[PDB]
């Protein structure tokens, strides 16, 4: 179940979203956070996906229906598809690796500034076979390992 | 990408600790 730091984990999450933070997620927040992750939706493609968590049709998704959504994806820890999601998030020129500049990338669009060491000991930390960036494989690995 | 979001915070979190 749901655990206060749980629930404020995914707060974090939510808040990304929120950016004015009035409680709730809109389709030109979301644009905007996309766009950040490198994605491009379209309006209608912005719409379907908040329809898919907004349960009450209202428009726009609540911290409730975002809880309810997150904690429901969680418990299905058989699933690889969000960690497939989270792989094209990275993976910015689609060779199926993620190189130092794609993952600071992201992590300076969530809001973390890392140093050139930094940065190079995240990828060295997942770079099983040390090729120098994150494979699919690799990535996997990274995103479950305890 | 919501959860996708939530799972690379989660990743950060995990790097920062040991
Ligand atoms: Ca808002
Ligand atoms: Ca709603
Ligand atoms: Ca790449
Ligand atoms: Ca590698
Ligand atoms: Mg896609
Ligand atoms: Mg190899």
């Amino acid at each position: 179940q749901l655990t206060e730091e749980q629930i404020a984990e995914f707060k974090e999450a939510f808040s990304l979203f929120d950016k004015d933070g009035d409680g709730t997620i809109t389709t030109k927040e979301l644009g905007t956070v996309m766009r950040s992750l490198g994605q491009n939706p379209t309006e209608a493609e912005l719409q379907d996906m908040i329809n898919e968590v907004d349960a009450d049709g209202n428009g726009t998704i609540d911290f409730p229906e975002f809880l309810t959504m997150m904690a429901r994806k969680m418990k299905d820890t058989d699933s690889e598809e969000e960690i497939r999601e989270a792989f094209r998030v990275f993976d910015k020129d689609g060779n199926g690796y993620i190189s130092a500049a794609e993952l600071r990338h992201v992590m300076t669009n969530l809001g973390e500034k890392l140093t050139d060491e930094e940065v190079d000991e995240m990828i060295r930390e997942a770079d099983i076979d040390g090729d120098g960036q994150v494979n699919y494989e690799e990535f996997v690995q990274m995103m479950t390992a305890k | 990408k919501f959860y996708a979001t939530f799972l690379i915070q989660e990743y950060f979190r995990k790097f920062k600790k040991r």
